[PDB]
């Protein structure tokens, strides 16, 4: 059979590649880690190198306080009994204050409070790291697709823990930190507002979840199709179309009688990502302050 | 009709059946046997749906709905406005999706490219295929299939899902979603970095792919690389498809009962199970 | 009521975001062209869109899309047929022709380069100190082709620098000379490579490089086109 570019078949080691310079302050990159055969056969043998930096360790040490107020919480709910934390792992749960205490930081620790520490944690760690998303294509002169498109999941997020809380008046309606708790959150959240089927915005966010997959299924499925003629060096193919380029649009165009470029193809793909958790964060943000109830409203559009 | 490049690459050959009888284009669109047989099962589709729309009464298409045999026909035949429809449509659309797939590859192979794409489209009909056919005929019942209809296909998802309680606790489906949500994680930001790439800065030359690993090595310490992310995306996104069929292939044959019950195998281990305090003592 | 606006908002938003996607999208291979190469009448209902130029790194300049298409080669083939959608017969031998499956694009005729201005592809011997590090190493495995004859042997391989990667083999030939070989055609075993696309005796045809130790981008085009082409062209030796 013809071999067929899932996993190489030889790998190449050279010198670590400690990457470009261009604006990078170079003091804030630690060295390489170490050379990974395992990960070689499918990508990059490479760790490392990764830039630390201020906001870096801001973005980090705050996500381990995140990460670790909820994890006391849990040893806290086990009783401090390394067998019924590991029993009980899923089921533990750190959980916003009562609707009573309505949006106040005056809740106690046991009962609420931690839940604000914790989601405090969360809100500089994830802020923080969008700034970095930002600052580390800014020093290599590169576009900010990349921080635009993680603005979208953050505001999901945002609508989830925050926003839709402070406009429904309570904490109260925010997300648990639970593996199976966030689970029955989300059952919960979808009995209580009629059905999310009935909001058009959830929907459309599933279009753009199951499109993203149908996508990324076409589009890594093409290039690995015209890997043969370097269709996966995706820059110089839009610097100066090949072989590549063609054979893919042309598959496309033959198939369903339309077709992309090389560069137009990543702006698809970008969008069909970034519009699931918009239209998601919208369908969300809408439910309980404008629309209590997705059927109902969908029986009069209004 | 043409593309500025295309016409050196519109030569004969690569069918599978029929050597050069169907071997043209009509505009854009390749056709050969498949091409042929694509239009023929669709059509038929399309027209049968029609005719179960009239049946129906309705030419409303948030209201048409076409379903399967009701539970006591078994897997056997039902009079067409019973159900008979459902199975010759769906009969159909395999024929259709099989067809496409096979047209995917007489045009790969006039092209002289890999068959990954036809191959990645094969796990989407399997997909359908195990909800229409693989689960219904283990369930001993076409009337288990979802029916074909905007808003009806949905009520099928919504009352299949609460037959095993909250269906998020089936654990196959946890994959599935992470799959799913890894997925578009992945696009998002494989089209953010050639774009960022390809649009730098104001006046800048475009990046290189070095820039493109150098900027995510700075971000998170590990960069995929341009052959693997397009690897990656292909993974992530069959997974995801593989863990859906599996998800649903098992519920209502090996796993019948509350999915959340499921889960107690994990507490009741002797070990811990009697352990006092924590949520489950 | 805003749900409803909203809805109705982002629908418009939706159709100006695909007409935007659309006419991204045309930034190359348009204006349709008929089978002679004129411009066809019918250009569909997405016109162009404003030109965009990309600056190119190292002094090799801009390129500015759409702009004037042309193949800037020759293309040996004639229609089969009197009306329009049918294949057009190669006129001669279309892997030597480079047409349909063999096809290859007129891409500038200089090496890609890294982010230094480095050849990107280099013979692992020039490429300090790159090696073999997990595989089968293939340099010194006799070469099969589809035909099951041994076509020659591996000298090197050539590998990516930026990306670590293998992405040709070279293989000399029973003259001394040297052909590069896509490493995604190519399977490597233990006691041999092996290449389906190719029989034995169009080994010597594959297209040469004009410096031993760099390949132009017109070069990678010509002998990967020329690899796949075989496929096709090669079947009646083939036999597996
Ligand atoms: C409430 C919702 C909450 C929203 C939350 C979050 C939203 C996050 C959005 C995510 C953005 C990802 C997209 C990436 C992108 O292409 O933009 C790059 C681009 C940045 O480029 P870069 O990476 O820095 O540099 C590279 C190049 O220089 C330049 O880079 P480039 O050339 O690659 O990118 C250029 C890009 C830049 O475009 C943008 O700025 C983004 C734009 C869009 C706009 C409208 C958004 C609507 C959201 C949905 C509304 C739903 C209703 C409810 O141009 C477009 O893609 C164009 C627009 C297409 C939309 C057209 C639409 C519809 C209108 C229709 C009517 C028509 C017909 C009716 C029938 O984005 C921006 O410029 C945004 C600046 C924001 C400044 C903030 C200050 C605001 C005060
Ligand atoms: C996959 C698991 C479940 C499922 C659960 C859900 C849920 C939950 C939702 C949908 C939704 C959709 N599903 Mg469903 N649905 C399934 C089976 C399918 C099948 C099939 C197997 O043949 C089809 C054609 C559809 C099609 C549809 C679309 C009407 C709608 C948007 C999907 C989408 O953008 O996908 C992504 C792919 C693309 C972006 C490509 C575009 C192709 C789409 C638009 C094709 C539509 C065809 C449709 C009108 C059929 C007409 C047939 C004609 C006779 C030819 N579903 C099974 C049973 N589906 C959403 C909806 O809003 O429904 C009202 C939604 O919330
Ligand atoms: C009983 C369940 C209800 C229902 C209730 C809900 C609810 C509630 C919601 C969804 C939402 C969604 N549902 Mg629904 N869902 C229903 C049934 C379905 C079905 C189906 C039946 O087949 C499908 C396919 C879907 C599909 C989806 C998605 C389209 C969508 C979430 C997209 C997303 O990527 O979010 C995942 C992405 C995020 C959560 C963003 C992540 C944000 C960033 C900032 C993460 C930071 C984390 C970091 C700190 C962690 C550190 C770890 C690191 C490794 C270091 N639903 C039924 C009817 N659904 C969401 C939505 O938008 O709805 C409109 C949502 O809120
Ligand atoms: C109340 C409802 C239940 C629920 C009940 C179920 C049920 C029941 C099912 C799922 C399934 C899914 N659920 Mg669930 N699930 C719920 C909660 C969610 C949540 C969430 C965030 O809460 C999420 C993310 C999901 C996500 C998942 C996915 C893993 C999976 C659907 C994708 C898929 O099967 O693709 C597979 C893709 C296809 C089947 C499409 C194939 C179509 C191809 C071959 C061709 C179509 C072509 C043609 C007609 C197009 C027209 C041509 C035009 C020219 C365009 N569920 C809640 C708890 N879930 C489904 C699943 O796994 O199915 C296997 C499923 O049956
Ligand atoms: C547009 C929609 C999709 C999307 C987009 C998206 N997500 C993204 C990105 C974008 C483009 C960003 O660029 C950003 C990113 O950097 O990705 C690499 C991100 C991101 N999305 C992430 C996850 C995520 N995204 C979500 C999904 C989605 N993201 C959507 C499907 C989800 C889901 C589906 O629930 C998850 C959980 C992260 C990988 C990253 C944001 C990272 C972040 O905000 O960090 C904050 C917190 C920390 C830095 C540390 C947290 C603590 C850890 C639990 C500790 C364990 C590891 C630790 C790093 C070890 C270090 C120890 C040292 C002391 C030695
Ligand atoms: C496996 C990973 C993902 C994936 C991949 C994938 N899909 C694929 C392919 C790939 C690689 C393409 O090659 C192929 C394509 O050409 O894409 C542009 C395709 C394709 N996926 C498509 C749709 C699609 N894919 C989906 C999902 C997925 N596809 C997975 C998530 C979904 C979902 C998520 O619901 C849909 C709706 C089409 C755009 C295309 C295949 C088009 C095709 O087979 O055309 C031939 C048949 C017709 C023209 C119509 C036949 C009409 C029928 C006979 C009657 C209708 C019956 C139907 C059962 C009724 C449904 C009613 C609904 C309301 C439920
Ligand atoms: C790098 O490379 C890449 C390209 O190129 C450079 C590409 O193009 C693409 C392709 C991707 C795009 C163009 C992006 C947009 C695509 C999507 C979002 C996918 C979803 C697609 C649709 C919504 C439309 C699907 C429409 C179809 C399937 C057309 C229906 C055709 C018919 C009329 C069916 C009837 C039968 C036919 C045509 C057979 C012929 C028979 C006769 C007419 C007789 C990818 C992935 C890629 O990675
Ligand atoms: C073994 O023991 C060790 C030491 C290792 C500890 C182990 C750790 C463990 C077991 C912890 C596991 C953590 C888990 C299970 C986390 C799961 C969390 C989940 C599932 C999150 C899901 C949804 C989260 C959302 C939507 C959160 C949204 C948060 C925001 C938007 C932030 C909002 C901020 C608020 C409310 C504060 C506002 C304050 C100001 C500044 C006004
Ligand atoms: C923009 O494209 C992307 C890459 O950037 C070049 C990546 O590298 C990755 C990261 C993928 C993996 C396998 C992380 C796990 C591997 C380790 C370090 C154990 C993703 C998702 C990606 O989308
Ligand atoms: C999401 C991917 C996570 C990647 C994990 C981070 C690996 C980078 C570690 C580099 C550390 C180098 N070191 C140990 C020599 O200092
Ligand atoms: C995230 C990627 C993880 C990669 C792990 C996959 C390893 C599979 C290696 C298979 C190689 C087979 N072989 C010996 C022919 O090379
Ligand atoms: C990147 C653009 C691709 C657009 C895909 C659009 C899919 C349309 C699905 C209709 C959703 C139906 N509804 C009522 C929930 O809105
Ligand atoms: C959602 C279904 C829409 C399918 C989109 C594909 C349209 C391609 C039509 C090709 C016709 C081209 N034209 C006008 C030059 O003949
Ligand atoms: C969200 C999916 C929408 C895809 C259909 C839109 C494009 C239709 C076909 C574009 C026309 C091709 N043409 C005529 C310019 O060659
Ligand atoms: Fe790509």
């Amino acid at each position: 059979a013809e071999y067929q570019n899932i996993f190489s078949q030889v790998q190449v080691r050279g010198p670590a590649d400690l990457g470009m310079t261009e604006d990078v302050n170079l003091a804030n990159r630690s060295g390489v880690g170490p050379f990974s055969t395992l990960l070689g056969w499918f990508g990059n043998a490479q760790l490392g190198p990764i830039y630390l930096g201020s906001l870096g360790v801001l973005s980090l040490f705050s996500g381990l306080m995140w990460f670790f107020t909820i994890g006391i919480w849990f040893w806290y709910q086990a009783g401090w009994n390394p067998a019924v934390f590991l029993r009980d792992l899923f089921f533990f749960s750190l959980e916003p204050p009562a609707p009573e205490y309505g949006l106040s930081f005056a809740a106690p620790l046991k009962e609420g409070g931690l839940w604000l520490i914790a989601s405090f944690f969360m809100f500089v760690a994830v802020w923080s790291w969008w700034g970095r998303t930002y600052l580390r294509a800014q020093a290599l002169g590169m576009g900010k697709h990349t921080a635009w498109a993680f603005l979208s999941a953050i505001w999901l997020w945002m609508v989830l823990g925050f926003i839709r809380p402070i406009l429904m008046g309570s904490w109260s309606e925010a997300v648990p930190y639970g593996i199976f708790s966030h689970l029955d959150w989300t059952n919960n959240f979808s009995l209580v507002h009629g059905n999310l089927f009935y909001n058009p915005f959830h929907g459309l966010s599933i279009a753009f979840l199951y499109g993203s997959a149908l996508l990324f299924a076409m589009h890594g499925a093409t290039i690995l199709a015209v890997s043969r003629f370097g269709g996966e060096r995706e820059l110089e193919q839009i610097a100066d179309r090949g072989t590549a380029a063609e054979r893919a649009a042309l598959f496309w165009r033959w198939t369903m009688g339309f077709n992309a470029t090389m560069e137009g193809i990543h702006r698809w793909a970008i969008w069909m990502a970034v519009l699931v958790t918009l239209t998601g964060g919208i369908g969300i943000l809408l439910s309980g302050t404008v629309v209590d109830n997705w059927y109902v409203w969908g029986q009069n559009h209004g | 009709a043409l593309l500025s490049f295309e016409r050196k690459y519109r030569v004969p050959g690569g069918t599978l059946v029929g050597g050069n009888l169907f071997d043209f284009w009509v505009g854009p669109f390749y056709v050969g046997f498949f091409g042929v047989a694509t239009f023929f099962f669709a059509a038929l589709g399309i027209i049968l749906i029609a005719w179960s729309a009239v049946l129906q009464g309705t030419w409303n298409p948030q209201l048409i709905s076409v379903y399967p045999p009701a539970l006591e026909y078994g897997l056997g035949g039902a009079p067409l406005a019973k159900g008979g429809l459902w199975q010759i449509i769906t009969i159909c659309a395999t024929g259709a999706f099989v067809s496409w797939a096979l047209r995917e590859v007489e045009i790969c192979r006039k092209l002289g490219i890999g068959y990954h794409i036809p191959f990645a489209f094969a796990f989407a009909i399997l997909a359908y295929l195990t909800l229409v056919l693989f689960r219904p005929v283990m369930m001993g019942a076409w009337g288990y299939a979802f029916p074909y209809g905007i808003w009806t296909h949905l009520d099928w998802v919504s009352n299949t899902g609460y037959t095993y309680g909250n269906f998020h606790y089936n654990p196959a489906h946890m994959i599935a979603i992470s799959f799913f949500f890894t997925n578009a994680l992945a696009l998002a930001l494989h089209g953010a970095l050639v774009l960022s790439a390809a649009n730098p800065e104001k006046g800048k030359e475009m990046r290189t792919p070095d820039h493109e690993d150098t900027f995510f090595r700075d971000l998170v310490g590990y960069s995929i690389g341009t052959l693997g992310i397009h690897r990656l995306g292909l993974l992530l996104s069959l997974s995801a498809v593989f863990f859906s069929a599996l998800c649903m292939i098992i519920t209502g044959t090996i796993w019948f009962d509350q999915w959340v019950d499921w889960w107690q195998w994990w507490v009741k281990l002797p070990w811990w199970a009697n352990i006092p305090g924590g949520i489950n003592g | 009521d805003l749900a409803s606006l909203a809805i109705y908002s982002f629908w418009i938003f939706l159709a100006g975001l695909i007409y935007y996607l659309q006419t991204e999208n045309m930034r190359e291979g348009y204006p349709l062209e008929n089978e002679d190469g004129t411009p066809a009448a019918n250009q569909g209902p997405f016109p162009l869109p404003k030109p965009k130029t990309f600056i190119l790194p190292h002094g090799r300049g801009t390129l500015t899309v759409p702009g004037p298409e042309s193949e800037d080669r020759p293309i040996a083939l004639a229609r089969t047929a009197v009306s329009e959608g049918f294949p057009h017969a190669p006129t001669g031998d279309p892997m030597k022709d480079g047409v349909g499956p063999a096809s290859w694009v007129a891409r500038r005729d200089l090496p890609e380069l890294d982010g230094h201005g480095h050849n990107k592809i280099k013979p692992m011997k020039a490429a300090a100190g790159f090696h073999v590090s997990a595989g089968k190493n293939p340099i010194g495995l006799p070469v099969r082709g589809c035909d099951l004859e041994i076509a020659g042997k591996v000298v090197d391989i050539w590998v990516d620098i930026p990306e670590q990667m293998a992405r040709f083999l070279e293989v000399e030939l029973k003259d001394g000379s040297t052909r590069l070989l896509p490493m995604q055609m190519v399977k490597v075993q233990s006691n041999r490579v092996h290449v389906n696309a190719l029989s034995s005796d169009l080994f010597a045809g594959i297209p040469t490089i004009k410096s031993p130790t760099e390949v132009t981008l017109l070069e990678e085009d010509k002998i990967c086109g020329y690899v796949a082409g075989g496929l096709m062209y090669a079947a009646p030796k083939r036999k597996s």
